């Protein structure tokens, strides 16, 4: 089936540039325009521009003229977008999408590429075990936590007992704290489950090539 | 440029309801109006093209209608897999423009939060920092208030609150409230308290602990 | 030589797609090219299939627009005489 495969997440400092890619397969590349679309918190969905793969002819949203440059390598069926002079408002998810012509719908989309523009450096998380208060908790159930603090950039993956524990889990969206991210997750089990069984929070931070296992021990 | 306006950014309904999402064009776009669905994982798919035409593969409960500048997307009977964000798009004129999007959420009965407080880990204290965490779990509606008290005195600085997306199982919300202090400041106080106030009760839910014990 | 006996019909149901089909030219074809053209450039649709494919679906035709459909074997050879179709 038609597939648009975009390149991975990017972290770039303000003022610098970035070039992201969209590799098409499952159809004749020159049969369709390739488009780029921006999804941001400030302005939602915006059309950046399109390009004709056969000859590289481009059409731009004037709002992105001087920001985005579209190119193609038809021999490898890959479209490219280069963003320059990056700022906070450029932090967004960028999609590639095809159409036959601009009056026709975007019938296939890439999976999106997340761009983060920040001066903050790549930083591995500190992982802290959250055990219940030292001395009695009301109820037949018990809630444990995992605090994932001071990492950059997004994302992290957090699991409990390597996926064996999946019910009763809440993983809260990460929040910026002095330009670094902090995340927590809670898991709730019966008192019969913990501490008689081991419960471990598993944290992976791909950007720093980090994996951490933290067993939750009684205080 | 043509401006596409989706006045409602967030819409709550019950499963099985007839849900209608509106879209407005700043000027005549004929019937060049498409609808896209974005799932929580970021995947985007075409749903409706040319105002009312159903894209291949899309369930028949989806339909569209228009009137030149007024357009609507209708789900005849809302299913759980329909929980997503929906965008309209005009293709009449360059540059192509989108609506701001309408996110669907589910209604359910009110539920009081389950509250748990967590002192800083001994590990974190070794770093010179101290985070006190309060979980407010499985409540409805999303609106909720948390108050932090240190040694009997209210504390507002250093608090960050994060809400989960609506739970895909029981349609409740959860929120984490984190009070972050320095190690030194944390150790200059003893009693730490978090108080949750929700419409389910006039009485707040109070969880506390003492640092020394 | 152009592809023979070009057929054009609605892929129907209640959508908007058409189905374009053909026979090979008389008398080695590597590709077939289809042009689905409207009165303006913005309606232009290009489609390409391999030499062993003899039908293709073209979705999303604009209603009320008179389209011409041409097919060529492969740049490309002589185009079939244009046939026309217009959806409600």
């Amino acid at each position: 089936e038609v597939q648009l495969q975009q390149s991975g997440p990017e972290l770039v400092k303000p003022g610098a540039s970035v070039k992201i890619s969209c590799k098409a397969s499952g159809y004749t590349f020159t049969d369709y325009y390739m488009n780029w679309v921006k999804l941001s918190h400030g302005k939602s969905l915006e059309w950046i521009g399109d390009i004709v793969p056969n000859n590289g002819d481009t059409t731009y949203n004037q709002n992105f003229r001087g920001k985005a440059t579209l190119t193609v390598d038809k021999s490898s069926s890959t479209a490219y977008m280069e963003l320059r002079s990056l700022t906070s408002e450029d932090s967004a998810v960028y999609y590639c999408a095809r159409f036959s012509n601009y009056v026709y719908p975007f019938d296939y989309w890439g999976q999106g590429t997340t761009l983060t523009v920040s001066s903050a450096k790549t930083t591995a998380p500190s992982v802290y075990p959250l055990a219940p208060v030292c001395g009695d908790t009301t109820g037949s159930s018990v809630t444990l936590g995992c605090l994932v603090k001071g990492y950059f950039p997004e994302p992290v993956t957090l699991t409990w007992n390597s996926g064996s524990l999946s019910s009763g889990v809440h993983t809260f969206p990460a929040i910026l704290q002095s330009d670094l991210y902090t995340l927590s997750s809670s898991v709730t089990v019966t008192s019969s489950t913990w501490p008689s069984q081991s419960i471990t929070c598993n944290v992976a931070h791909p950007a720093s090539s980090t994996k951490v296992d933290k067993k939750i021990e009684p205080r | 440029d043509i401006q596409m306006t989706q006045t409602t950014s967030s819409l709550s309904a019950s499963l099985g309801d007839r849900v209608t999402i509106s879209c407005r064009a700043s000027q005549d776009i004929s019937n060049f109006l498409n609808w896209y669905q974005q799932k929580p994982d970021g995947t985007v798919k075409l749903l409706i093209y040319y105002t009312s035409r159903l894209h291949s593969g899309v369930p028949s409960r989806f339909s569209g209608s228009g009137s030149g500048t007024d357009f609507s997307l209708t789900i005849s009977k809302l299913e759980q897999e329909d929980i997503a964000t929906y965008f309209c798009q005009q293709g009449n004129t360059l540059p192509l423009t989108f609506g701001a999007g309408t996110k669907l959420e589910l209604k359910r009965a009110e539920a009081a939060p389950t509250v748990s407080i967590f002192p800083p880990s001994s590990e974190q204290l070794t770093s010179g920092g101290a985070s006190v965490v309060c979980f407010l779990n499985n409540f409805y509606p999303k609106d909720i208030n948390v108050k932090w008290k240190i040694d009997g005195s209210e504390r507002q600085n250093g608090v960050l609150n994060s809400w989960t997306d609506q739970d895909s199982k029981d349609s409740t919300y959860s929120m984490s409230s984190t009070l972050t202090l320095t190690k030194d400041e944390y150790e200059r106080h003893n009693s730490y308290t978090c108080e949750a106030t929700h419409k389910t009760s006039t009485s707040p839910i109070v969880k506390s602990f003492n640092r020394n014990e | 030589a152009p592809p023979q006996g070009v057929t054009v019909s609605k892929n129907d149901g209640n959508g908007t797609a058409i189905l374009v089909s053909w026979q090979p030219p008389p008398e080695m074809v590597q590709e077939y090219k289809v042009w689905c053209l409207g009165n303006e450039t913005r309606y232009h649709i290009n489609k390409t299939v391999d030499g062993s494919t003899f039908s293709v679906v073209i979705p999303f035709l604009v209603p009320g627009i008179r389209y011409s459909v041409e097919v060529a074997a492969s740049g490309s050879g002589v185009k079939s005489e244009p046939q026309f179709i217009q959806l409600d």
